[PDB]
DNA sequence: TCGCCCCCCTTCGGTGCTTTGCACCGAAGGGGGGC
């Protein structure tokens, strides 16, 4: 039936009129399934016949349903969507089973044909005009418009959610101790009432939904565990994901690999240690989704590692508000991190991974800080609070970082846990120059038009060097000059540059870089014993800097 | 009452800013505050057919342990018509910065007695989130002058002058400056005789509907040069680059004779004796650094900018300017929480103090350049925010070359 | 030949700098999952 809820008024974008696009051909089965719904839709007042004063049109189709018998109708409203007003979407996120508490009695309900029970603004209906063609051209189409929310229209999901919220609110305030997770037309209902009173509350809720025109068929009224919910399986004491089947293929296309990485990311919420860095590397620099990509040896290894992880059974547990949340992070290599969130040891609420590279130049301490931030945000979304952290970094290391780094930084309450590899600073710059160490005055210059440059140095010990560089930049020659001084100095060096750029990168103590040149500098910094790094303004004739500046000229 | 016609600026649309996640305690507080507001008709429940949105959150102060709802209308204010173009804006008094002690009072609730133009309310929508996304967001829009909207002090302008008259009447040398939802009220009374007349103002405000600030100690910290009597090559290089930078701010500072003390390819730890012509240059530039710059004047038609550097041991330096290298004020903020283990707290508190000083001194907050990663700031700042206003800010990553301000 | 939401990974294009490339950032492409 159709709800007697009031319609929510909707407008076109200002200046625009409605769509006017002719219809295309569909199969015989599609016309019959569509006509059964179409004749039935008219019987139940979901649509009404129109004719030629209505100048708008849009084309229609259908698609198969996971309930294999049923067919799902869709009209191609891409044009009407473009001209329909913007909506502020109220679905802010996706509920997660790790955020559920243990409940004595659980029910899962679904509203049938939910869109088709919510009416559409009267003044807006004429823009939903369409036509049904039956075969190729035995006839042309007859014309209908929608009286209810159509599938495929930009506003339908939000007006369904708003309608569901309005209908549910009386029951919610009248039963504050009954959890209702409402996602689209899917209702999770938990409670601590014995099964007897629980089921009284359910039929009372169902009869409230039916007065407002939302029917709940028995076919989709789950009442026994395991409940199927949001792609998971809810047991009394634990939950699992529905089975994840990975592609297995002789020859892989870009599109195949994209599907695999998506599956693995989905699996990572409960399977610990999942990695996708080497599989995603294969997507880089490709040019077609149908292009065949051979797996590298590293990608085979990583795939095999993941496949071993996925053959093991796993489960999450539910949330106990009376205990702390704990987050533990491990390092996996090449900027990859994995984490578990738990309340009692070896009983994970969920897992996940962090593996983004932010910036051209970074270090493990920054990325660990980022993983912490991602986890903190995720915990707020699911549980409404942040967890306590267990991190593989020593307090000495962190304290060395936030006193020598110039940006404000922080990590909340955390306990060191010794699970190598530990997060480390891979070198430190001396705060004072080093007695007895050689002093290198470095500089490099490039010609912007020419693209040719030189890098070189002079020293307090009388050493000099000039190197010609081709196809470079200004900033590269300065980086190159520092490369040379690190290359030819001993284990202890003092260096003076006039590149704020180069000083800026290196003073942040990076340990990885998208640039092969900066990576070379990093390996050399890690091999040194002590390095002091000093800046001076250029072209002011400063002793040392001026001599080399001239030498590079 | 009849509303005042309000417009957005030509060619601008209303705000469209996502709500960020909130903790349990802030969501419960907002739900309690909004349902009471809805019952009193100050806000209305709306749906997704209103396409506008502004983030909402809550703060609770160090000594008023009830939650205050805070809606981040920065985007809405940026798009709202000027009210000095309608010339209903409020003038800043040059007396406020001269006072013994200045107390801040939150008078936001006076706005809720004035209705907002029916056609402008849609631009004020906000969305309360849901723990573990159990429900869709819940949306409201204002029916009255919103707390945090820049048009509320301007529309309520004529009325606050009426409510204030007898106080400023009776205390001609107390000065009161409205800024957004705040009254900044200063006097020269003794530390606790000042407090009692703040209570008198509260009672008069009550008859219809932070801590003590001390502007005298807002010491300016100038550029300073070290004092040694042994100076290395490296010491003189760091000093020459520092004054070379200061040559962009001050006039008649030069380096060529401190500059040639290093002639030659020297070792950075060699000890250079200072020429008398070097001491000639140095003690000279020390005294230029000693006193303020000549020719720097505030311009109210331009924005204020503020830059902050972390110095360590909980110290934080800052400069406020409008044109580069013409600082209206340089200073140094000092941590005092006691644990002294949290950079984001210190910086968030430094931004509040600097912005407070701008309101007291010039009547508006500056746009901050924050020495922090955006996503580090965003993860933690609201846990430390205690003001009913929010300044504009951006995120910068510039290493020090010079430790100019230390 | 459809809609709306979240997530990740890659790519691209705009912005601003005492720039001449570089680093940042958000949006849009692909994928996963939900109804
Ligand atoms: C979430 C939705 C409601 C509940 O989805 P649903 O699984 O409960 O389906 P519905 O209630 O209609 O039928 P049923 O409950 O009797 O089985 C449906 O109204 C429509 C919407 N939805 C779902 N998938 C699609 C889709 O691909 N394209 C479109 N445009 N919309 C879709
Ligand atoms: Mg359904």
């Amino acid at each position: 039936p159709i709800s007697p809820i009031e319609t929510v008024p909707v407008k076109l974008k200002p200046g625009m009129d409605g769509p006017k696009v002719k219809q295309w051909p569909l199969t015989e089965e599609k016309i019959k399934a569509l006509v059964e719904i179409c004749t039935e839709m008219e019987k139940e007042g979901k649509i009404s016949k129109i004719g030629p004063e209505n100048p708008y049109n849009t084309p229609v189709f259908a698609i198969k349903k996971k309930d294999s018998t049923k067919w799902r109708k869709l009209v191609d409203f891409r044009e009407l969507n473009k001209r329909t007003q913007d909506f502020w979407e109220v679905q802010l996120g996706i509920p997660h089973p790790a955020g559920l508490k243990q409940k004595k009695s659980v029910t899962v309900l679904d509203v049938s044909a939910a869109f088709y029970s919510v009416p559409l603004d009267k003044d807006f209906r004429k823009y939903t005009a369409f036509t049904i063609p039956s075969i190729n051209n035995e006839t042309p189409g007859i014309r209908y418009q929608y009286n209810v929310l159509p599938m495929g229209w930009k506003g339908s999901p939000a007006l369904l959610q708003s309608s569901m919220t309005k209908i549910l609110e009386p029951f919610r305030k009248q039963n504050p101790d009954i959890v209702i997770y409402q996602y689209m037309d899917d209702l999770y209902v938990g409670s601590d009432l014995e099964i007897g009173q629980h089921r009284t509350k359910i039929e009372e809720l169902r009869q409230h939904l039916l007065r407002w025109g939302f029917t709940t068929p028995d076919k989709k009224h789950q009442k026994e565990p395991p409940f199927l919910w949001m792609g998971y399986e809810l047991h009394p004491d634990k939950w699992t994901v529905q089975p994840i089947v990975l592609p297995e293929k002789d020859s892989w296309t870009v599109n195949d690999i994209q599907k695999l990485v998506g599956k693995l990311n989905w699996a990572s919420q409960i399977y610990a240690g999942i990695k996708v860095r080497q599989l995603s590397k294969l997507l880089r620099g490709t040019k077609a989704l149908t292009e065949v990509v051979p797996l590298t040896e590293e990608a085979e290894l990583e795939l095999a590692e993941n496949r071993e992880i996925l053959k093991e059974p796993v489960h999450g547990v539910y949330y106990d508000p009376s205990k702390d949340l704990i987050a533990e992070i491990q390092k996996q290599g090449q900027g990859q991190w994995t984490y578990q969130i738990y309340q009692e040891p070896f009983k994970n609420l969920k897992t996940g991974k962090y593996a983004r590279m932010k910036g051209a130049h970074t270090n493990d301490v920054k990325q660990l800080t980022e993983a912490v931030q991602k986890i903190a945000t995720e915990s707020i979304v699911i549980w409404g609070k942040t967890p306590k952290f267990k991190l593989p970094i020593q307090k000495e290391t962190w304290e060395a970082w936030w006193t020598e780094y110039w940006q404000a930084t922080w990590i909340p309450e955390w306990e060191f846990v010794n699970t190598p590899p530990l997060v480390k600073l891979w070198y430190q710059l001396e705060k004072e120059p080093i007695i007895g160490a050689e002093t290198f005055y470095v500089d490099g210059a490039a010609n912007r038009e020419t693209k040719l440059g030189k890098a070189g140095y002079v020293t307090d010990r009388g050493r000099q060097k000039v190197v010609p560089l081709t196809d470079t930049t200004n900033q590269k020659t300065e980086l190159q000059a520092i490369h040379l001084a690190l290359q030819d100095s001993g284990l202890e060096v003092n260096i003076v540059t006039d590149s704020q750029y180069a000083l800026g990168i290196i003073q942040a103590q990076p340990d990885k870089s998208e640039s092969e040149l900066v990576s070379q500098i990093i390996e050399q910094l890690i091999k040194k014993e002590k390095v002091y790094l000093a800046w001076v303004p250029a072209h002011k004739g400063i002793g040392g800097n001026e001599q080399v500046d001239k030498l590079v000229s | 009452i009849e509303t005042v016609p309000v417009k957005l600026k030509p060619g601008m649309d209303g705000p469209k800013v996502k709500q960020w996640p909130l903790t349990e305690e802030k969501i419960k507080a907002l739900v309690e505050i909004c349902t009471e507001m809805e019952k009193e008709g100050k806000i209305s429940k709306i749906g997704p057919e209103n396409p506008y949105n502004t983030p909402v959150f809550a703060i609770k102060k160090k000594d008023s342990t009830k939650w205050r709802k805070l809606v981040d209308f920065r985007e809405l204010n940026k798009r709202t018509q000027d009210f000095w173009e309608v010339q209903l804006g409020i003038p800043h008094p040059a007396g406020l910065k001269q006072k013994k002690s200045v107390t801040v009072l939150d008078v936001g609730d006076a706005y809720f007695s004035v209705p907002l133009d029916k056609d402008f309310r849609k631009y004020t929508a906000f969305t309360i989130p849901s723990i573990n996304n159990e429900t869709p967001g819940i949306r409201y829009q204002y029916n009255v002058l919103p707390q945090g909207w820049k048009g509320s002090p301007a529309i309520f302008q004529s009325s606050m002058t009426k409510i204030l008259e007898p106080f400023r009447k009776q205390n001609p040398d107390i000065v009161i400056y409205q800024y957004m939802d705040d009254l900044y009220v200063g006097s020269d009374l003794e530390i606790g005789q000042h407090r009692t007349k703040i209570e008198e103002l509260r009672q008069h405000l009550l008859r219809w509907g932070g801590y003590e600030l001390h502007p005298d100690k807002w010491t300016v910290q100038p550029i300073v040069l070290p004092e040694k009597d042994s100076w290395t090559v490296n010491d003189i290089q760091k000093l020459v680059g520092k004054l070379n930078w200061a040559s962009q701010i001050y006039a008649g500072i030069k380096v060529r004779q401190l500059s040639k003390l290093l002639r030659g390819t020297k070792a950075l730890t060699e000890v250079v004796p200072l020429t008398e012509e070097a001491e000639l240059e140095l003690a000279e530039n020390r005294e230029i650094l000693k006193e303020p710059v000549h020719g720097v004047y505030y311009d109210p038609s331009k924005d204020l900018i503020a830059e902050i550097q972390k110095q360590g041991q909980g110290q934080w330096t800052y400069q406020i300017y409008q044109e580069p290298f013409k600082n209206l004020k340089t200073g140094k903020y000092a941590r005092m929480k006691g644990a002294h283990t949290n950079d984001v707290k210190q910086l968030t508190e430094a931004v509040q103090k600097i912005a407070t000083e701008s309101i007291v001194i010039w009547g508006k907050t500056p746009k901050f350049k924050l020495p922090i990663q955006k996503e580090t700031w965003e993860a933690w700042w609201t846990e430390y925010w205690q003001a009913t206003w929010i300044p504009e800010w951006e995120f910068v990553n510039t290493p020090p070359l010079v430790k100019l301000w230390y």
